[PDB]
C-alpha cells in the first residue's frame, strides 16, 4: 500500500532550477521522506529527510543549493544552479511499520541530466581485422571512443552507409583522467568482411556526430 | 569519518550460497542498525531488510524470506548477509547502510559487494595485432592496437614493448558477451617510430597462468 | 501516523 511515484526523468541546463517530484500514496499523505542521490557507478548518498510540513534536514557534504518542500502527498527536491556534479539518478525512499514489522520502500527513481556541460568531442580510434583473425574466417571491426566529455554516446555501426545492427557490443564509458573513454566490437564473417565498400563507426555526442570509415579494398 | 566496509566481488556457481561482510568504524554500531539493499545491473534500488545490532531484532522485505539471513557481531562492529540457494536473479551489487532505530534515513552507505552467480569457465585470451588499414598510414602519428578476445575471468595486465611505451596508451574496459569479456588496447607513436622500430602488446591473464606477447606487423 | 520502530 505504501507507495512512491518519482517526476519523469527529466533534463536541466547547466545553472538553472530542477524540481523533482516525489508522490506518496494518497493515505499516507503525512510521511517523512528520504531522497538519495546515486552517480553512476557510486553507491548512493543520503541528500535529505523532507518532512509533511516541507521541513528538511541534508545530509554530510550536500551544498546548499539543494532544499526540499511538500504540498499535500508530493514531496519536492529542489536544485537551484544545477551543476555536472549533479547529474544523478535521485530516488526516494519512505519507511514504515506495516503487519508489526519495518518495512523501507523505494521510488522507482528519477535520471537527471545537465545539458550544456563543458563538452570535448570524442576521437575514434578504427582498427580492421588482424590477418590472424581473417584466416579463422572471423572479423572483429574495434572503434575505440576516447577524450569525451561528458559521457553520454551512443555508438552505430554502418555497412556501405547502411545499418548492421547483430553482433555488435558496445561499453558504458568510464573516466580516463578527466574525461571518458568507451569502445565497441562489430562481429562478422571473414566473407562479410571482404563483401563490403566500407564500415562506419558513427558516434553521437551532445547534438554532434563524429564518424571514421574503413574499407577492406587496396589503396591504389 | 563513518566508514562502512564490504568485503570484495564474490563469483559463485547457483545453488550455493554467499556471505557479504559490513564492517562499521567511526560510530558507536549499537547507536545505530544496519540495512541492505539489493542492486540489479540496469534497475533500481531493492530494500532487503534490517538487523538492529544492540537487539539482535531483525526485519525483511517479505520477498527475501527464506533468501536473506542478516546477523550482526557487536565485539567485531560486522554486520552480515548470508544469501542461499543462489540463483541468476540474485546477481546484483549489494550494499550496507546505517539507518537509526526511529527515522527512514540510510545516511552513510557501503561501497557495494558484487555477487555474480554465473557458470562461466575460465578461459584464456585470443590476442590479435591490429595494425592500420593504408589509408590511417599517412599521418604524422600512427595508432596500433591489440584485440583481447573472449577471456575468463577478469582481469588481463595489457603493456606495449614490456612498459617501455607508457604514454600515448590507452587501455578499454572489457564488454562482456555471453560469459566472455573482450577488449582492446591502443598506442600512439610517430610514424618515423613505427614500422622501423618494434611494437609488442603483452598481455597476461592470471586466471589462466597465460602470457601471449604480440608483435604489430605492417 | 508513520512509524518506525528497528
Amino acid at each position: 500500500q505504501l507507495v512512491l511515484t518519482q517526476s519523469s526523468s527529466a533534463s536541466f541546463s547547466l545553472g538553472a532550477s530542477a524540481k523533482l517530484t516525489c508522490t506518496l500514496s494518497s493515505q499516507h499523505s503525512t510521511y517523512t521522506i528520504e531522497w538519495y542521490q546515486q552517480q553512476p557507478l557510486k553507491p548512493p548518498k543520503y541528500v535529505m529527510e523532507l518532512k509533511k510540513d516541507g521541513s528538511h534536514s541534508t545530509g554530510d557534504g550536500i551544498p546548499d543549493r539543494f532544499s526540499g518542500s511538500s504540498s499535500g502527498a508530493d514531496r519536492y527536491l529542489s536544485i537551484s544552479n544545477i551543476q555536472p556534479e549533479d547529474e544523478a539518478i535521485y530516488i526516494c525512499g519512505v519507511g514504515d511499520t506495516i503487519k508489526e514489522q519495518f518495512v523501507y520502500v523505494f521510488g522507482g527513481g528519477t535520471k537527471v541530466t545537465v545539458l550544456g556541460q563543458p563538452k570535448s568531442t570524442p576521437t575514434l580510434t578504427v582498427f580492421p581485422p588482424s590477418s590472424e583473425e581473417l584466416k579463422e574466417n572471423k572479423a572483429t571491426l574495434v572503434c575505440l571512443i576516447s577524450n569525451f566529455s561528458p559521457s553520454g554516446v551512443t555508438v552505430a555501426w554502418k555497412a556501405n552507409g547502411t545499418p548492421i545492427t547483430q553482433g555488435v557490443d558496445t561499453s558504458n564509458p568510464t573516466k580516463e583522467g578527466n574525461k571518458f573513454m568507451a569502445s565497441s566490437f562489430l562481429h562478422l564473417t571473414s566473407d562479410q568482411w571482404r563483401s563490403h565498400n566500407s564500415f562506419t563507426c558513427q558516434v553521437t555526442h551532445e547534438g554532434d556526430t563524429v564518424e571514421k570509415s574503413l574499407s577492406p579494398a587496396e589503396c591504389l | 569519518q563513518v566508514q562502512l566496509q564490504q568485503s570484495g566481488a564474490a563469483l559463485v556457481r547457483p545453488g550455493t550460497s554467499v556471505k557479504v561482510s559490513c564492517r562499521a568504524s567511526e560510530y558507536a554500531f549499537t547507536n545505530y542498525v544496519i540495512e541492505w539493499v539489493k542492486q540489479r545491473p540496469g534497475q533500481g534500488l531493492e530494500w532487503i531488510g534490517v538487523i538492529n545490532p544492540g537487539s539482535g531484532g531483525t526485519n525483511y522485505n517479505e520477498k527475501f524470506k527464506g533468501k536473506a539471513t542478516l546477523i550482526a557481531d557487536k565485539s567485531s562492529s560486522t554486520a552480515y548477509m548470508q544469501l542461499s540457494s543462489l540463483t541468476s536473479d540474485d546477481s546484483a551489487v549489494y550494499f550496507c547502510a546505517r539507518s537509526t532505530y526511529y527515522s527512514g534515513a540510510l545516511d552513510y552507505w557501503g561501497q557495494g559487494t558484487s555477487v555474480t552467480v554465473s557458470s562461466a569457465k575460465t578461459t584464456a585470451p585470443s590476442v590479435y595485432p591490429l595494425a592500420p588499414v593504408c589509408g590511417d598510414t599517412t599521418g604524422s602519428s600512427v595508432t596500433l592496437g591489440c584485440l583481447v578476445k573472449g577471456y575468463f575471468p577478469e582481469p588481463v595486465t595489457l603493456t606495449w614493448n614490456s612498459g617501455s611505451l607508457s604514454s600515448g596508451v590507452h587501455t578499454f574496459p572489457a564488454v562482456l558477451q555471453s560469459d566472455l569479456y573482450t577488449l582492446s588496447s591502443s598506442v600512439t607513436v610517430t610514424s618515423s617510430t613505427w614500422p622501423s622500430q618494434s611494437i609488442t602488446c603483452n598481455v597476461a591473464h592470471p586466471a589462466s597462468s597465460t602470457k601471449v606477447d604480440k608483435k604489430i606487423e605492417p | 501516523v508513520q512509524i518506525i520502530n528497528k
